[PDB]
């Protein structure tokens, strides 16, 4: 059982996600130049938000010794922490910096108990490390992303065992595209001198590079693979499902936002119950044009609405059917042109919309599953 | 088999022995040279080829044939630059990769000429890669936009450079 | 073509008073004001009823009110990319010439709707440096053939033949 | 009279005829079809199985002389192979690279005794098995039975009577095409030659595989002389219809007409003597449209219409105004227009 | 006796039935590069050293050819030709929905095909040669019907040219709802243009034997 | 008899093929370079999968 | 040391709550002292605006 989330939304000019030369991340989709929101980045700020607080049981980070110091309170044992980490597996790249580890916060605390004994020795603190380690994979953020951990060995002395480090990730998140043609645009800023004698005159017009777009997202969530991630925890599936649709639903990528400030909303949010993975990114293989009257917004929500009808009766099986609810804010944007209607629902609240969702995944309730709660800090 | 750092997959090492061999009482023609070339990493057998050479030239100047017994060094520095550089550890253009083994299997038809530049030249070699980069930047820029057509002009002119 | 030079030839056949009421409207589109559509269909339906291929309305439509507001003779291999490349090889390579670059560059990504503003900048940067001609003859072909692959690449050919003399 | 060669054309997107060099892992393709190759092909064509056929089918079929030209001489691409082993028993996985021959042409060329030619020509005609280039991963994309046969001469004569296929207008050719044949004995030429090369491609046995060496010899030809360039048929390139209307051919001047005497001369919409008419579906314009696709209308009306439908984007269903849905904005436009309209203008103009 | 077998072919004589060919787009190829960072959960906003790496991905519109051998495939099963049309059925159900699994946890490309053609002819054919001319796209159109197209165009040409000779040829176009036909009227460039999968499976199995 | 399938379908920005260096696997044909995925990755997705075990 | 302090205050662009309608103003300079008047010149370009801003 799959759970799709199929989202519209349309932003402010803005700059969300820059490549290394400072424009707008950008794709080619149809022929035809897109503009992108990469996977990563939309995982990220979805996992690092005050919707996702109470999940957030995992770390990321190469400085796994200052985690050890600062989870002590007295002088430590730095420095053969990092000899430790070093005889783990985790070498210097290139004799500089560390490997990424992800790790639950839960399980520091064993690592401080293992590395601070002296009743021991330098081999087989670092089994014990790597073994605590290797066991870290209870967390409602690292049931989703999945892990993929493997030593480069170049520091395997046939001493130190690994086991199982890999976590199926449950979550597949695929890059957000434009709905229409990319229009990048270049904002033109001058810093200006406080002092009102200046004596002096050069040009130093600077570039900033900015762009709006409908976006289109897809979600994936695989029901009976995040139970085995969790060991078997239906409660903890359930809010984590329900967490991760709230905080999607009303978040943004924290770009540069304190200069353009484009916190806006989906205008639609279709969540479907499915036996097989379908994306519905070929409605947009024909760009979105403004016409006379028209939204965007509109015009692509029916775009979509057209594409789903074509699906829904083309791919159609009666051994496994698909059962849907349509989501808009107090029902602002139908699905369709208020004619060929498909989704068994209109919800008008998110709230609500979220309910339905854990009601038919579980029969749970969103106040009910508010219960199971992880490490929080 | 696999491309990795500090090695780009070409196929046909003949250039890499056509140095020591002619240098040590073989710097003869005896008509055609023929060369057995077996190779294996410590118990594994990986591959056996052999090629044959048309050698009824001349001397040769030695700085010139040991840049020619370089060419693996030189295509895996022109593949190890990256697109509109990164550096730090980029794999550079992998579709460049691709077009490398096409283009080496062109100038080994005249491998005889090629290593006593006897109307061969490492510089006459350069004009194989000319046909198939602009077909690959047509590919890795394909703005219709002007700034597109001078990246173009740009990624067109990359040529193997010869290293000792 | 030919309903091309004949919608160019009665567009320079105007006067002061119906250039007067198509500059009032720029920025607009034909169904909004009477006189407006009233010259606009006077200028263009016969020519339309007579040739095929005539251009189509928004693009006669955008190029009545580029001939409007900035008033070029008619010339013969004047084209926009030949006269913008002319002028770009006049500034320092370093801050100047990638902003009129990336002016140039916009309009590959625009359609024939929103194209008024951009064009309008590039021909105040065309009349700043005093410029009495242009081809609109090709450039209305251009821009009724214009979500093609090889009109563009004739564009940025034509700007680079320009660049680079 | 009774025919002498068959003709075979190999062309795919890609194939790949392996050489003896490949042996461990990397697999090589050598320039051209093989005779080992063509006849596997052969074999699958008159469903001769692996075994049974080295003892009988084989040492005819090798009692051939063949001979291979070549256009468009192919790109060589490599491609990364692992075979999982596993998913003796371990988690390894075997590397391999394989190499193809990308936008390449052979026109193949098998001169022998009649009836077997007959027979050959016969079965590829239905092939019994399945029939790929080199590879399983590689079908044709060109019928390989698509030249007749005939009681032509010696190979060199055999490979001049098929005419050089082009693709589209542009399409580069070569002024030289070169041809790699076998050697023919004789007895004054017994002796091999010295521009003759030594190919491991004589099939014995092919399930414990079984080859032996062939002298080749290696020749050009040149197009213009000896083959006669070809035209491509059919269209390749292809673009919607979307007929601008006209206005000025006859056809479409009676079906206005009649149109009008097919509404009694009076607009739809506000009952006017009707003085134009106004399409409705756009995909039968250029002089092919029918009388049910028009509607006829007044001079206030149709530039209301025209007016509604400026820039909404409308490509082939237009305006219709019998529709009671556009009734209330083309009675709006019909109001703005009389109110704001100057007949002077319109009378200055024409 | 097993499908996995005896269609497939051998686990890791037994010649299968198969002859799945490399999918080649029908455009340009247009690969792009993504500049991502491993960000660091611990601020720090100390030892920056660059995380910068290089992802590189492509959007492709594919074109697929497979084969199946009838003849084979029973000799396989042995007379069992009931599961024969079972076999051919399912392969035709999952090589439509079923795509590959490389790097789908970070992408998600779970598209369906826009449109099917099954045909049964004597010797075998791939309609690769439509596409040597690479799609450009124009403004009354997309690149899925535009690659349509130019098959429809190569389907004309070829039943034109390769037809009759006491072997008339069959089609059986499928697509979504309809929303892509092969062409416009000549004989709709095929047999009967359906809009459901179950139908296609369908018609190829009554075809065969008139099967379940 | 010789059942034949065609198939057009167009992907979302993917990578589902990879060379050794993490590229999409490519090819040429018709003068420019094409997007390929491979022969033997279709019939490892078609194989083993829950649509050809159920 | 640390000297990096988080903005507590996020400000957006303002844009029209319609279509953007430029227009140009041609002024021209006028000498005081009279001189010729043959082709004054100067026609100027200002580029101006009004709209109804968020
Ligand atoms: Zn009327």
């Amino acid at each position: 059982m799959l759970i799709e989330i199929h989202m519209i939304q349309n932003h402010s000019p803005a700059n969300l996600n820059r490549d290394d030369l400072g424009a707008p991340k950008t794709c080619y989709f149809g022929g035809v130049l897109r503009s992108r929101i990469s996977s990563q980045c939309i995982k990220r700020s979805i996992r690092t938000s005050n919707d996702f607080k109470a999940l957030l049981g995992g770390v990321r980070t190469r400085r796994l010794a200052d985690l050890i110091q600062q989870e002590a309170g007295e002088t430590e044992c730095w420095k053969k922490a990092q000899e430790i980490l070093n005889k783990c597996g985790f070498k210097n790249k290139d004799d500089n910096t560390k490997m990424l580890v992800f790790m639950s916060k839960d399980k520091i605390k064993d690592l401080a108990r293992i590395v601070l004994d002296n009743s021991l020795g330098l081999t087989e603190a670092a089994q014990q490390v790597a073994n605590v380690i290797a066991q870290a994979t209870l967390a409602p953020d690292i049931a989703l992303c999945g892990r993929m951990l493997e030593p480069n060995d170049k520091d395997k002395d046939k001493k130190v065992k690994w086991s199982n480090t890999t976590v199926e990730a449950a979550l597949q998140v695929a890059h957000a595209i434009s709905t229409h043609i990319a229009r990048p645009e270049i904002d033109y800023f001058v810093a200006a001198d406080d002092v009102p004698g200046e004596d002096a005159g050069a040009g130093h017009i600077g570039e900033s590079m900015f762009a709006s777009a409908c976006f289109y997202k897809y979600f994936s969530i695989d029901w009976e693979q995040l139970v085995k991630n969790l060991k078997g925890d239906t409660n903890l599936a359930a809010h984590t499902v329900g967490a991760f649709l709230l905080a999607a639903a009303k978040t943004n990528p924290s770009g540069k936002q304190n200069s353009f400030a484009a916190h806006n909303y989906p205008d639609g949010i279709l969540v479907e119950f499915k036996n097989s993975p379908i994306s519905y990114a070929n409605a947009f293989v024909r760009p979105v044009s403004v016409v006379k009257e028209s939204d965007l917004v509109e015009q692509s929500i029916g775009q979509l609405s057209n594409y789903v009808n074509d699906i829904r009766l083309g791919y159609y099986d009666e051994q496994s059917p698909v059962i849907g609810f349509w989501f808009s804010p107090n029902n602002r944007y139908p699905l369709g042109y208020k004619h060929s209607k498909l989704a068994s629902r209109n919800i008008g609240n998110l709230n609500e919309l979220v309910g339905a969702v854990l009601d038919y995944i579980g029969g749970f309730k969103w106040e009910e599953v508010q219960k199971s709660k992880a490490y929080i800090g | 088999l696999m491309s990795n750092d500090r090695y780009t997959f070409a196929d046909r090492d003949w250039y890499s022995p056509l140095f020591s061999y002619l240098h040590a009482e073989g710097n003869s023609r005896q008509g055609k040279l023929w060369l057995v070339g077996f190779a294996s990493d410590k118990a594994k057998s990986i591959d056996i080829w052999d090629k044959i050479i048309e050698l009824e030239g001349t001397d040769t100047n030695d700085e010139l044939l040991a840049q020619l017994a370089n060419r693996a060094t030189a295509l895996n520095a022109m593949r190890k630059k990256p697109l509109r550089g990164d550096f730090k550890k980029s794999v550079g253009t992998p579709q460049i990769a691709d077009i490398i083994p096409h283009a080496e299997n062109r100038i080994a038809i005249n491998a005889g000429k090629m290593t006593e530049n006897r109307g061969y030249s490492w510089q006459d070699a350069d004009t194989e890669y000319g046909e198939l980069l602009t077909k690959v930047a047509y590919s890795l820029e394909p703005a219709q936009t002007v700034d597109a057509r001078l990246k173009r002009g740009n990624f067109i002119s990359r040529k193997p450079w010869p290293i000792i | 073509n030919r309903g091309t030079v004949d919608f160019i030839a009665s567009l320079e056949n105007l006067k002061e008073g119906d250039l007067g009421i198509l500059r009032k409207l720029r920025g607009a589109r034909l169904d909004e004001k009477l006189p407006g559509f009233d010259l606009f269909s006077a200028l263009w339906w016969p020519l339309r009823q007579k040739n095929q291929r005539a251009p189509k309305r928004e693009v006669a439509w955008l190029i009545a009110k580029l001939f409007a507001e900035f008033r070029f003779e008619q010339r013969e291999g004047a084209t926009l990319p030949i006269l913008m490349g002319g002028i770009c090889r006049k500034l320092e390579p370093k801050k100047e010439l990638p902003r009129v670059l990336a002016r140039f560059d916009q309009l590959a990504s625009l359609d024939i709707m929103q194209m008024e503003e951009p064009l309008s900048v590039i021909m105040g940067i065309l009349r700043k440096h005093q410029q009495v001609c242009l081809d609109w003859v090709g450039l209305t072909d251009v821009l009724s053939f214009w979500e093609q692959e090889p009109v563009k690449r004739e564009w940025s050919d034509s700007f680079i033949k320009a660049y680079k003399i | 009279a009774p025919p002498n060669t068959l003709f075979l054309r190999l062309e795919g997107a890609l194939q790949s005829w392996g050489s003896n060099e490949a042996k461990f892992a990397l697999r090589r393709t050598a320039d051209a079809p093989t005779k080992s190759g063509v006849l596997g092909l052969l074999c699958a064509a008159m469903g001769i199985g692996r075994a049974e056929a080295a003892d009988s089918w084989l040492p005819k079929l090798a009692n051939l002389r063949m001979g291979v030209r070549i256009d468009r001489p192919g790109i060589r691409w490599w491609d990364f192979h692992t075979v999982g082993a596993g998913q003796k028993t371990r988690a390894e996985t075997l590397l391999s690279r394989r190499e193809y021959l990308a936008d390449a042409s052979f026109l193949v060329a098998l001169q022998g005794e009649p009836e077997l030619v007959a027979k050959l020509s016969a079965a590829l005609a239905k092939p019994v098995w399945a029939i790929y280039l080199g590879r399983k991963s590689c079908p044709p994309s060109r019928p390989v039975c698509e030249h007749p046969p005939g009681f032509y001469n010696t190979l060199e004569e055999a490979l001049s009577a098929v005419p050089l296929q082009k693709r589209w207008h542009n399409e580069p050719l070569p002024q030289i095409l070169p041809c790699v044949m076998d050697w023919i004995p004789g007895y004054d030429g017994e002796h091999a030659p010295d521009d003759a090369e030594i190919h491991y491609d004589l099939p014995v046995s092919f399930q414990p595989p079984r080859h032996l060496p062939r002298f080749v010899i290696r020749r050009e030809l040149v197009v213009g002389e000896d083959v006669q360039v070809s035209r491509e048929t059919g269209t390749s390139v292809w673009r919607p219809k979307g007929t601008r209307a006209d206005y000025n051919n006859s056809e479409y001047k009676k079906v206005r007409a009649e149109r009008l005497v097919m509404d009694h001369a009076a607009c739809m919409v506000c009952k006017a003597p009707a003085t134009t008419v106004q399409h409705v579906n756009y995909r039968r314009a250029g002089g092919k449209e029918i009388p049910e696709d028009l509607r006829a209308l007044c001079r206030l009306c149709h530039d209301a219409c025209t007016m509604l439908e400026y820039g909404s984007g409308m490509t082939t269903n237009r305006i219709d105004p019998c529709d009671p849905i556009w009734r209330e904005r083309i009675l709006a436009k019909r109001k703005e227009i009389v109110e704001f309209r100057s007949r002077g203008q319109r009378f200055r103009k024409m």
